RNA sequence: GAGUACGGUAGAGGGUGGUGGAAUUUCCUGUGUAGCGGUGAAAUGCGUAGAUAUAGGAAGGAACACCAGUGGCGAAGGCGACCACCUGGACUGAUACUGACACUGAGGUGCGAAAGCGUGGGGAGCAAACAGGAUUAGAUACCCUGGUAGUCCACGCCGUAAACGAUGUCGACUAGCCGUUGGGAUCGAUCUUAGUGGCGCAGCUAACGCGAUAAGUCGACCGCCUGGGGAGUACGGC
């Protein structure tokens, strides 16, 4: 009805919660009537220049498919959120499942 | 572009993506590499998207 | 913009390649185009100036 | 501003002849619908001019069907003009 | 708009004699048919001819003679933004009679001879050199 | 002819919020010293009360390089950072549907660059007025150092521009060649559409030149002109 894909980093020195930090967040999109169509991590990345003086941040995408409220209160969390030093969506007419790329190398 | 890979390119495959960046992180102009105005269309804003991510650089010296 | 040095070759093949690299990175350009402000109207005159410069070029290499 | 099934339910319940839609009263129906939920939107945005020039064009078009469909049949046009609810 | 259909007609055998061209095609009307009979009659065309199903087409063919067309002017007069009525005595004579002038009278669509012959003004249509 | 329903494309079309990097300026702190800035040449100005360069930090405002193109969108004016939300129109494919429901339009109704006006905010760069230094016979200018309104936002007003294609809107015909934007169909080629450019045959024009995006051949309706000044001025109305 309404996706979204969002790619969200977070700082890295609290780069354990994101493995739960997803969980305080995917809680939602059922009880919506949404449906996660795929998640993937490639966390821990180095960054091209500084953001608040940091080099490093751990990254995760993931699609949604839910209502207007569940993507207000989320980036609301993002927004008060001490973590989050970044946000963005791609609102997609479609489906995506195969992960992004991880490595294709050995 | 037009073959087999991809008819419509995402901000995804960075290795497409720095096929298309010169040495001091600009955009390289569609009468250089010899693409077509649709695909340096969408290609430029994946550019953007995937450099506000900090994936890519806005200048090669920061 | 920069450039290493490495493997001591002489204090010259270094220099015409710093020289090649910033004129590729077209800094003198930029830097000139900033000295004063260009009016819109000017602007626009002088790219159907250029324009219809390369379409003569263009037509006249046949 | 309508979406596919809206207008879909327009097109049923005003339909003639089980399966038109270029018969008059659908497409003042289906005007009227999108004027009526343009109104809201315009009460907040001001000052989209650009929107309002295509809200006055369906205005005027349905005057003129209206127009058209009062000149060819007076009876179907109370009768629609009845039900729509509008002043003339 | 098309807000006249008979100029257009005329229009388009001019441009179509200007262009050096045989046959020309155009939709058809029982008015057109009948200046298409009467340009016949007079010689200034070679042939004309209906198709069937509803949206019936007039295609003309075109004389030559020499190096140059053989209708050499052609103009309608009364447009409907005039509506030029004529008697009798009225009747153009276009070129000291040389060409003629097609008349709508209510025995039909003919020429200015046949209506002086015939006593009959009416409604002057076009006029061909 | 005109319009409706159904899929799919492209776009700086409009409105409301949020978020980015670079660069300028100002303030604070560190080593370090005597010059910086500017010009045709200078000077005003800033200077050990530590500048510029340089390192670290802080606040604040505005514009959105590279893509970028005879490129796109909009009725015109005009519209370039990214993201979400609200929304208008155009283009494209087949079928069904309505069955002339159309064109133009005196009055009237709106939208309408920039400058300007009112109330309330904000204020980094720039910069009418203005101050000083030059140049000059003079220089109420061009040049240099500063600098206020304004340029920015909300609401309201003002109705003007070389508001230009100096070319009113709508419709139909008339050789061709080379580009290009975004869609289809056939077997890179061909064919066809809606735009956007360069040449060019007839034809037109006083000439320049226009030439399927006519200024050619014709229709429908509207606006306007009648020697140069006085003058788009006076008087009256709004
Ligand atoms: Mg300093
Ligand atoms: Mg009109
Ligand atoms: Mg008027
Ligand atoms: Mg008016
Ligand atoms: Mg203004
Ligand atoms: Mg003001
Ligand atoms: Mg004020
Ligand atoms: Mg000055
Ligand atoms: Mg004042
Ligand atoms: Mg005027
Ligand atoms: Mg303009
Ligand atoms: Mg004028
Ligand atoms: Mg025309
Ligand atoms: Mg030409
Ligand atoms: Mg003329
Ligand atoms: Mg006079
Ligand atoms: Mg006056
Ligand atoms: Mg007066």
């Amino acid at each position: 009805m309404r996706h979204y894909e969002i790619v969200f980093l977070v700082h890295p020195d609290q780069s354990e919660q994101v493995g739960g930090m997803v969980e305080r967040y995917t809680k939602a999109i059922e009880e919506d009537g949404g449906k996660i169509h795929r998640l993937e991590d490639w966390g821990r990345r180095q960054l091209a220049y500084a953001i608040n003086n940091v080099h490093k941040a751990h990254y995760v995408l993931m699609n949604v498919e839910c209502s207007a409220k569940a993507l207000a209160e989320l980036e609301d969390n993002f927004r008060y959120n001490d973590a989050v030093i970044r946000n963005l969506v791609m609102r997609r007419d479609e489906a995506v499942t195969e992960q992004s790329e991880m490595l294709k190398a050995e | 572009f037009t073959a087999e890979g991809v008819k419509e390119i995402d901000y995804k495959d960075l290795n497409t993506l720095k096929a298309y960046v010169s040495e001091t992180g600009k955009i390289v102009p569609s009468r250089i590499t010899g693409t077509k105005a649709k695909y340096q269309r969408q290609l430029a804003t994946a550019i953007k998207r995937a450099r506000y991510l900090a994936l890519l650089p806005y200048t090669d010296s920061h | 913009p920069a450039v290493k040095v490495k493997e001591n070759e002489p204090f010259d093949v270094a220099l015409r390649r710093f020289k090649r690299s910033c004129e590729k990175a077209g800094v003198l350009a930029e830097v000139r185009s900033r000295e004063f402000y260009e009016k819109p109207t000017a602007e626009r005159k002088r790219k159907a100036a250029a324009a219809v410069k390369r379409h003569a070029k263009k037509v006249q290499r046949e | 501003a309508l979406s596919v099934e809206e207008k879909a339910q327009i097109v049923n319940e005003y339909k003639q002849a089980e399966g038109d839609t270029g018969s008059p009263e659908v497409q003042v129906a289906l005007l009227s619908a999108n004027i009526n939920k343009l109104q809201d939107h315009f009460k907040a945005n001001g000052k989209d001019h650009h929107s309002r020039r295509g809200l006055i064009r369906m205005v005027n078009q349905r005057r003129k069907l209206l127009d058209y469909l009062k000149g060819k049949d007076v009876s179907r046009y109370t009768a629609l003009i009845g039900r729509l609810g509008l002043r003339r | 708009s098309m807000q006249d259909p008979l100029a257009d007609m005329l229009t388009r055998i001019r441009n179509a004699q200007m262009a050096e061209k045989t046959v020309v095609s155009m939709p058809s009307s029982k008015l057109k048919a009948a200046v298409a009979k009467v340009l016949k009659d007079e010689g200034y065309i070679a042939d004309f001819q209906i198709s069937s199903e509803v949206k019936p087409q007039l295609s003309i063919e075109l004389k030559y003679f020499e190096g140059k067309p053989v209708i050499e002017e052609v103009k309608r007069i009364s447009r409907p933004g005039l509506r030029q009525y004529k008697s009798v005595e009225q009747l153009p004579k276009v070129r000291g009679g040389l060409g003629v002038s097609i008349v709508s009278t209510n025995k039909g669509v003919m020429t200015d001879r046949a209506a002086r012959a015939a006593g009959v003004g009416g409604e002057v249509l076009c006029t061909v050199f």
